[PDB]
């Protein structure tokens, strides 16, 4: 998640893992899902 | 683009204190 000049940005990546320990070890990308211009002056957030 | 609004908005409704930014707050 980035939020520059109003516009926000979401980019991700939806990828198979078989680790329940932490965050695996390799490489992969994130594409860009949706740009939003959401023009909010913005500084923190909390998941649900 | 701008155009004289005196004959459409003149008749004390219109207010004012990163770019592209909105404070609606007061």
């Amino acid at each position: 998640f980035k939020n520059i000049d109003g516009y926000f940005k979401i980019y991700s990546k939806h990828t198979p893992i078989n680790l329940v320990r932490d965050l695996p070890q390799g490489f992969s990308a994130l594409e860009p899902l949706v740009d939003l211009p959401i023009g909010i002056n913005i500084t923190r957030f909390q998941t649900l | 683009i701008a155009w004289n609004s005196n004959n459409l908005d003149s008749k004390y409704n219109y207010l004012y204190r990163k770019p592209f930014e909105r404070d609606i707050s007061t």
